[PDB]
């Protein structure tokens, strides 16, 4: 296959999950149904990357109303969290205290309420099967398992699913996830409320606090996914690009491309080593300028970023940065004016 | 992190990036539910933790109860002036997500590479701090030279830079690509 499709396409980071999304489309599901169904599958096949214990954002475009929206379902610091709770990378990276309140399931639910066509339960069905029957460990997960061999092998609760005779599974070996299968089934039947204010809730709280965390039932009961009706956008030629603003990196992306659009890149830009070299140099300098401004970004509900984001999405501001890009040299850190306060 | 791109038959589209943060998140798995819990608190800045030599804490991104941590994720949909979807794109790979996403867009929209090439094409990354330009192993070495003679210190990534999934509208319909760096593959009809 070349993967050019006449009618519909799903691009995911596991084949089986792309197929699961595609099948939902074929059965009448909206773009959102396919995405939710694929995501539940990636949560299984790339369990190291994402899943119902985490959070997500969706950028959704409706070709009928021609409106784009964003769904914010990223995790939130628990009610008991505070600025100085951690004193080492190790405390913020490992154990229950490192856990933020998961938003994933509230995020699927909100997207589905707004855009779904297949029943909720249908979205989980093929992933329930997959987790019970098992699948060969793919390349990515195999690499992750290798990378984290030590911690996995010394933690019985992880080795339980991720090992074979106390040693981490390898590429091609069968991984089964029988407890997640049950959990996905509960979610399919009882709905999102099972996670957040229902039959899974007390267990979640108990797992997190047992590992030293501080998430409580109230945190889960309180979690809300958020509809953002006006996502960030920038104009590029005849096109608009929709992307999430803070707390995500739309503003960084916007600024990178706005700096670069003023150079009018084309296939010529890469045709000779002279031009190609300059082109890539320009790219790297735009990265540098864009990341300088990124240190001002934060959750817009707690930090006023209105004007930081105005600047980052402004073409004039990008033109001012493009003019400081020297064609023959890069510069020291301070040249790009990274700021840590305003 | 995982990025997913979807175009439906009616031309509607979804771009979705999802994460539990690091590999296996917190390393806390429930023995009862099997849920593997995120370690998303690590994306906050903390006054007592220095990450990079010489990089100070970012007060805009400190922990507060109810606050969301800053993210590099950027799930994007490019729509044409006529209201039709042109590109659905995003990435995984921590602070490399944003540069990788910019590259996929540049490669396709400006250099005119098809979506598969746009996804497979070698990448590079600079995030200002640290003060280094990371290039993939198979980058055109005329690029490496062009950067080094302009005083960039370059280094080669030991693995790869980011993971991109994308769909682009073409003459033949919707062209889809999954990044071979992680081994995904698209599906459609
Ligand atoms: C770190 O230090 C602060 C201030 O002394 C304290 O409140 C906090 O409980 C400590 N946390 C950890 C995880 O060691
Ligand atoms: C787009 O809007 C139309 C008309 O309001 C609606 O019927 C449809 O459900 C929407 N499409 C999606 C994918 O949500
Ligand atoms: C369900 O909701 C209410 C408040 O929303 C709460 O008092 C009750 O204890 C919750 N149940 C569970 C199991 O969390
Ligand atoms: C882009 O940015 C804002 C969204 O609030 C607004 O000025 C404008 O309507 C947006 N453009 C599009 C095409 O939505
Ligand atoms: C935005 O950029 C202008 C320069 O165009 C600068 O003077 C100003 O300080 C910036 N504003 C904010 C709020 O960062
Ligand atoms: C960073 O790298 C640049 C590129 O050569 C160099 O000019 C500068 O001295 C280095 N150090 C700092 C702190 O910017
Ligand atoms: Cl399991
Ligand atoms: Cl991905
Ligand atoms: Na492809």
């Amino acid at each position: 296959d070349n993967h050019v499709y006449t009618r519909a396409a799903v691009a995911a980071d596991a084949k089986q999950c792309s197929k699961i999304g595609r099948d939902a489309l074929r059965d009448g599901g909206s773009a959102v149904d396919a995405a939710i169904a694929a995501l539940l599958c990636v949560g299984l096949m790339n369990a190291h990357s994402m899943g119902i214990g985490g959070g997500l954002f969706l950028t959704i475009y409706n070709s009928t109303t021609r409106k784009a929206e964003v769904i914010n379902a990223r995790e939130v610091a628990p009610r008991l969290a505070f600025a100085t709770m951690f004193n080492s990378s190790e405390q913020s990276q490992k154990g229950g205290l490192s856990v933020a309140v998961p938003g994933e399931i509230r995020g699927y639910e909100l997207a589905h309420q707004r855009h779904g066509r297949l029943p909720w339960a249908r979205l989980f069905q093929p992933s329930i099967q997959l987790a019970r029957q098992g699948f060969p460990v793919g390349k990515g997960l195999a690499a992750a398992l290798e990378n984290k061999r030590t911690v996995i092998e010394q933690q019985p609760v992880l080795c339980e699913v991720f090992c074979r005779d106390r040693k981490v599974l390898r590429e091609g070996e069968r991984l089964t996830l029988p407890q997640l299968a049950d959990t996905y089934e509960t979610l399919a039947i009882e709905g999102a409320q099972a996670f957040y204010n229902g039959s899974l809730t007390a267990q979640i709280v108990k797992d997190i606090q047992a590992a030293g965390g501080i998430v409580t039932a109230e945190d889960l009961n309180n979690y809300r996914a958020e509809l953002i009706e006006h996502p960030l956008n920038i104009s590029l030629g005849d096109a608009v690009l929709y992307m999430p603003s803070a707390p995500l990196s739309g503003p960084v992306l916007a600024l990178i491309l706005n700096i670069l659009k003023g150079y009018n890149f084309s296939r010529e830009s890469v045709e000779s080593p002279e031009q190609k070299g300059l082109t890539y140099h320009r790219i790297v300098e735009a990265f540098r300028f864009a990341y300088a401004k990124r240190t001002l970004l934060g959750d817009p509900k707690f930090v006023d970023v209105t004007e930081v984001v105005r600047n980052m999405t402004s073409e004039f501001f990008a033109a001012q940065l493009r003019a400081q890009i020297s064609d023959d040299t890069t510069h020291p850190i301070s040249y790009y004016k990274p700021e840590f306060y305003t | 992190t995982a990025h997913l791109s979807v175009v439906a038959e009616d031309g509607s589209a979804v771009s979705a990036t999802s994460t539990i943060n690091l590999y296996f998140g917190s390393k806390v798995r429930s023995p009862v539910s099997g849920i593997l819990f995120n370690n998303e608190m690590d994306d906050f800045s903390s006054p007592s933790i220095t990450n990079e030599f010489g990089v100070p804490p970012s007060p805009a991104n400190f922990i507060q109860p109810g606050k969301q941590p800053l993210s590099s994720m950027c799930p994007t949909i490019m729509v044409g002036q006529d209201g039709q979807v042109r590109m659905v794109v995003g990435a995984a790979g921590g602070t490399q997500i944003t540069t990788a996403t910019a590259l996929a867009i540049i490669y396709n929209l400006w250099f005119g590479y098809d979506v598969k090439r746009a996804v497979e094409e070698p990448r590079l990354h600079n995030q200002l701090l640290p003060n280094v330009t990371t290039v993939e192993r198979n980058i055109d070495q005329a690029v490496t030279a062009a950067l080094e003679t302009r005083h960039h210190h370059t280094q080669i990534a030991s693995t790869f830079i980011a993971v991109v999934q994308a769909i682009v509208r073409t003459a033949g319909g919707w062209a889809a690509a999954s990044d071979s760096r992680k081994g995904g593959e698209p599906a459609g009809y």
